[PDB]
């Protein structure tokens, strides 16, 4: 009886053990399909791309919002983006659809969310360091970004626009 | 008490992390009723004057919850229940260090904690500059767990000393491998602390490398989270068999479940970071692999733990499919507490297993998904498993009895605790899939989320019903504590027996091999750390401290 | 045999499931 239900707790944890596994395994696999498509382009470039916080908005790519969209492709564009307290510049980023888009963004004083609502884009912004992730848009609009992570008392309000062109 | 002195230390470690429970806890139906929409922190201000900002609170909720009380329970069961199995006394000299130590840097750290010095979160991150206070009297505290580590080391050494030849005891093999995976565990903090938080904080240094910090405290900052809820498996594995009407399944299963959380509970970190900038993508992945490993012990755990019980309720004259559950001993909370706990814990992983996955991660990241999904994990499993604990731990340590009206306000408490854990874990998953952001203080921007209209309810409901349960759960444990009866305080703890069948001698062997597995462990964290790490002090670029509060 | 526990592991293994493929579904989604 003891002996009996010992017997067939251990032969069948067994078996659950196994197929957890084995789901576990099929999970990763479907994982590692996605890294292998277009959908994998918001996956940060594990880079290091080291800039100053100090004076970003002095001098570069961020320092003229009205520039922040180049042209880098026939179909793709890089936009410079400063996530800060509180808000974003350039505001609203203007993009084409079914163009790649090259999100380059960092901050000038704490670590601010760029969520991109409706998409896939959640990436953490942090002062010194350029974060890099890649979106193409497929449908025309206007899509709101979401400061996710807490970045001081005006958290709350801290919002951006992102306008997709037809 | 005078010859189980362990007692009085296990006690105070007790209290004080219920006390912090408490405290923090007040913050909880607060930010409840933010997530419904509902913006009642203006009539909190009135009650707790100090309290400045939404954030202020949320900085208390997460450090006296999820830091504070979580470790003093985990160095109250960990010490104290190996040194009752291998009935033998601790270091007292050095348990009360431990005590002094953890008491002493609460205090220091909760200064300017309440003093709005220190709004930055329990995650601390820069550049956002808290007060020095804050990182010492939270090194202070947290380097009391090594004062643990080395009691539990040393009880074991002089067990084996006395009886070699030996494996080493269920208990105090869980309890072995739980410190020693926490001391490499706590390095990364420590490291942090000490290379930059206190230097910094001090004005040593001028700015700090926010990603170096980030990597660095989610070294530590993943396995602190086991080494939070293995002191309630401890529980669920050696006593709450015998609570439940049976005994535990497998001695070497539980044995395997352990050891795999020394060897997997560390290297996994990056998860936290999938989000970050400047780790490599080939690491991530790395860590998402290694990361959905240590969810198979809990997996394991989840086969043993749940045939204890049926076996438990079989006992008790359950039939059916169905019958045992009916059978267990659900009129007793030091019983109920943990099994909800487990319950919840299923959808809880279920939502750890997404998280891990890498790529799907973007799509809960930073959203109240995450706080909807952890609060099954901590908030509850946890939570609840100390609180039953109250109806078999404290009548151990201080002879005081439970009288039966206690024992129903218990259920009571447990039983809301549980519901409302649920509910509120339900509008969270919810509002994070509809993209509402966690640690933002929704309710004062009441027109930026309505397509969250539904979830919320379920928030302000939780809010509520987890008010009448914390307010429950006060009234009810100063209840218990300002109360001795004699054979309540020498009768033995409820260790559950070992169901018979031949064990595997073989494994059980290996897995005592533990000189051997540390190092294993270790090694580990330098393959899966080591290479990131190494590439991040190579080219480390501070920052200036912001204060945005 | 252990009816309770297995169970327990299928309410266990449909809810991951029902979790899992769900945000995978979003995520895709969201592509
Ligand atoms: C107590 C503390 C916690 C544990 C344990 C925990 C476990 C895991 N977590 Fe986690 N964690 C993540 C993945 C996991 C996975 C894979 C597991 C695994 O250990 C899960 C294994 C569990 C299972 C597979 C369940 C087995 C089921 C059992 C054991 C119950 C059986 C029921 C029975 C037997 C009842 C029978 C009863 C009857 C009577 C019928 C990830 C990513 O990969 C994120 C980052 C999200 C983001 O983007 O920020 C994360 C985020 C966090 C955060 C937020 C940190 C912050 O503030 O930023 C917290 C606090 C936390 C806590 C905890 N979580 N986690
Ligand atoms: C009366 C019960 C409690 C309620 C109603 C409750 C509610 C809350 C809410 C709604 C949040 C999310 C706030 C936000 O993301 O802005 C939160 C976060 C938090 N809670 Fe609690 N909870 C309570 C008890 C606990 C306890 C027992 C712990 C664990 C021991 C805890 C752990 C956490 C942690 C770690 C955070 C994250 C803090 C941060 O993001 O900095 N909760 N809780
Ligand atoms: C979910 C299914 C996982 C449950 C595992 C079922 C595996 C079957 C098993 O292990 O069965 C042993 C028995 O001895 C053979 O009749
Ligand atoms: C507990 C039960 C949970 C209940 C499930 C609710 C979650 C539903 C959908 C999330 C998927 C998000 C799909 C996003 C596509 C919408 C989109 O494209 O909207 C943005 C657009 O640009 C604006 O103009
Ligand atoms: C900061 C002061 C530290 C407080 C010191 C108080 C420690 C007292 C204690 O717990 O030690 C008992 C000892 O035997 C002595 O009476
Ligand atoms: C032992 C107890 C306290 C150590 C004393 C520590 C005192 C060091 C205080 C340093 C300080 O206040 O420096 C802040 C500075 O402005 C940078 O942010
Ligand atoms: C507890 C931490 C206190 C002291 C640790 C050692 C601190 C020693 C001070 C090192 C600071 C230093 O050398 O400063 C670097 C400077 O930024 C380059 O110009
Ligand atoms: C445990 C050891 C086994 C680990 C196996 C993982 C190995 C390579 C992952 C491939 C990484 C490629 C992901 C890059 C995504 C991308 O293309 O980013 C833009
Ligand atoms: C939105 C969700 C909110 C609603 C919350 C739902 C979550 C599950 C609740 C309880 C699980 C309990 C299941 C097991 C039943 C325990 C009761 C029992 O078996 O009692 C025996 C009775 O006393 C004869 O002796
Ligand atoms: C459908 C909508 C409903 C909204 C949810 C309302 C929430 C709580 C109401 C009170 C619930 C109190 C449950 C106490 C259960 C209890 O204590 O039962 C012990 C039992 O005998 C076995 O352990
Ligand atoms: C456990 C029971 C919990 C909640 C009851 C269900 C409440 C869900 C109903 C929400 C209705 C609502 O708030 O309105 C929706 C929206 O505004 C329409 O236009
Ligand atoms: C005794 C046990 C009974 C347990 C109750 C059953 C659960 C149902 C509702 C909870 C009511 C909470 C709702 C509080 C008000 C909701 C609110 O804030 O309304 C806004 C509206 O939905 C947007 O316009
Ligand atoms: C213990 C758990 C007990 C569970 C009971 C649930 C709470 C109340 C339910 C009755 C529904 C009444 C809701 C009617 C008022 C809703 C409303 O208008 O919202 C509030 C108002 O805006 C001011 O802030
Ligand atoms: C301290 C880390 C090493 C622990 C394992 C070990 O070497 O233990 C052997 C013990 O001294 C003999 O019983
Ligand atoms: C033990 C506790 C076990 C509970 C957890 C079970 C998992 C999910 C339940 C949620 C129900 C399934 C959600 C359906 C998804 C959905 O509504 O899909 C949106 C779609 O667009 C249509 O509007
Ligand atoms: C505690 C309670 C836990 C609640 C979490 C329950 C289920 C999560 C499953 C994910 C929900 C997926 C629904 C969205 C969906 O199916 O949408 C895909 C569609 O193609 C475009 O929107
Ligand atoms: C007996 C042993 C058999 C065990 C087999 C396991 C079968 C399960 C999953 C395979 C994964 C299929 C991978 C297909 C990925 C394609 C996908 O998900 O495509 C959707 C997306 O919209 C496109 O862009
Ligand atoms: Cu910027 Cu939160
Ligand atoms: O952290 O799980
Ligand atoms: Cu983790």
């Amino acid at each position: 009886d003891e002996h009996k239900a010992h017997k067939a707790i251990l032969a069948y944890e067994k078996g659950w053990l196994a197929f957890s596994l084995a789901m576990l395994f099929v999970f990763i696999a479907l994982i590692a399909y996605t890294l292998a498509t277009h959908t994998a382009g918001v996956i940060p470039a594990g880079k290091l791309e080291r800039v100053d916080p100090t004076t970003v908005r002095q001098e570069g790519p961020w320092a003229d919002p009205a520039q922040a969209v180049v042209q880098t492709g026939p179909n793709q564009y890089t936009v410079y983006v400063l996530a800060f307290a509180f808000g974003y510049q350039p505001n609203p980023i203007e993009v084409p659809q079914g163009a790649e888009i090259v999100f380059k963004i960092t901050s000038p004083d704490v670590i601010h969310g760029f969520h991109v609502e409706g998409t896939n884009i959640n990436v953490e912004v942090l002062p010194g360091e350029v974060s890099t992730v890649r979106y193409t848009f497929k449908r025309p609009g206007e899509y709101r970004i979401i400061c996710n992570q807490y970045c001081g008392l005006g958290h709350q309000n801290m919002f951006g626009t992102i306008v997709v062109k037809e | 008490y005078e010859a189980y002195p362990e007692k009085k230390a296990t006690l105070y470690f007790l209290v004080l992390g219920f006390l912090a429970l408490i405290v923090g806890s007040l913050f909880g139906p607060f930010q409840a009723l933010n997530y419904g929409n509902v913006d009642a922190y203006p009539l909190l201000k009135r009650l707790l004057p100090f309290v400045q900002s939404y954030y202020q609170g949320l900085t208390l909720h997460g450090v006296l919850n999820a830091i504070v009380f979580t470790q003093l329970f985990a160095q109250a069961i960990m010490v104290y229940l190996p040194a009752r199995e291998l009935n033998m006394r601790p270091n007292m000299g050095l348990m009360w260090l431990s005590w002094w130590m953890a008491f002493i840097g609460l205090v220091v750290f909760a200064l300017p904690l309440l003093a709005n010095e220190a709004t930055v979160l329990y995650t601390f991150y820069p550049p956002l500059k808290g007060h020095w206070a804050f990182y010492l009297g939270a090194s202070v505290f947290v380097l009391s767990t090594w004062v643990s580590i080395y009691i539990v080391l040393d009880l074991w050494r002089r067990w084996k000393a006395a009886n070699p030849g030996k494996v080493t005891p269920l208990v105090t093999y869980m309890a072995v491998v739980f410190w020693l995976m926490w001391f490499l565990a706590s390095l990364g903090l420590v490291l942090e602390a000490v290379l930059f938080l206190l230097p910094w904080s001090f004005g040593l240094v001028e700015g700090v490398d926010p990603l170096v910090a980030r990597t660095l405290f989610w070294w530590t900052g993943h396995p602190i989270m086991y080494f939070w809820l293995l002191p309630a498996y401890a529980i669920i594995y050696t006593i709450l068999p015998k609570q439940a009407g049976g005994k535990l399944v497998s001695d070497p299963m539980a044995r395997l479940a352990f050891l795999l959380f020394l060897l997997l509970s560390t290297p996994v970190g990056f998860h936290h970071q999938f989000a970050d900038p400047g780790i490599d993508p080939t690491w991530k992945m790395i860590h998402s692999v290694l990361t959905l490993f240590v969810a198979v012990p809990s997996l394991m755990t989840a086969f043993t733990v749940a045939a204890s019980l049926e076996f438990a309720g079989r006992l008790r004259g359950g039939r059916g499919l169905f019958g045992w559950i009916r059978a267990l001993p659900w009129d007793n909370p030091a019983f109920v507490a943990p099994v909800l706990g487990l319950l919840g814990f299923i959808p809880g992983g279920a939502g750890g297993i997404v998280n891990a996955s890498f790529t799907l991660d973007y799509v809960v990241h930073n959203t109240a998904w995450v706080p909807g999904h952890f609060h099954l994990q901590v908030a509850s499993l946890v939570t609840l498993t100390a609180m039953g604990s109250l109806y078999w731990l404290l009548p151990n340590l201080t002879g005081k009895p439970i009288s039966d009206a206690q024992r129903r306000l218990g259920l009571a408490v447990v039983w809301l605790w549980f519901l409302g854990m649920m509910i509120m874990a339900v509008g969270l998953h919810w509002a994070g899939l509809l993209n509402v952001p966690r640690r933002a203080y929704i309710a004062q921007v009441p027109d930026a989320y309505p397509h969250a209209a539904v979830p919320m309810v379920f928030n302000v409901l939780a809010g509520i019903v987890l008010l009448v349960a914390l307010l429950l759960f006060i009234y009810g444990l100063f209840s218990v504590l300002l109360s001795r009866k004699p054979e309540l305080a020498e009768a033995p703890l409820p260790f559950a027996e070992v169901i018979s069948g031949p064990e595997d001698r073989r494994l059980v062997l290996a897995m005592d091999r533990i000189g051997f597995w540390f190092a294993v462990a270790a090694i580990l964290v330098v393959l899966a750390y080591g290479p990131t790490l190494v590439q991040l002090f190579g080219h480390l670029n501070p920052v200036p401290g912001w204060r945005l509060w | 045999k252990p009816k309770g526990a297995l169970a327990v592991i299928l309410v266990l293994t449909l809810t991951i499931l029902v979790f899992w493929l769900g945000v995978y579904a979003v995520f895709f989604a969201r592509g």
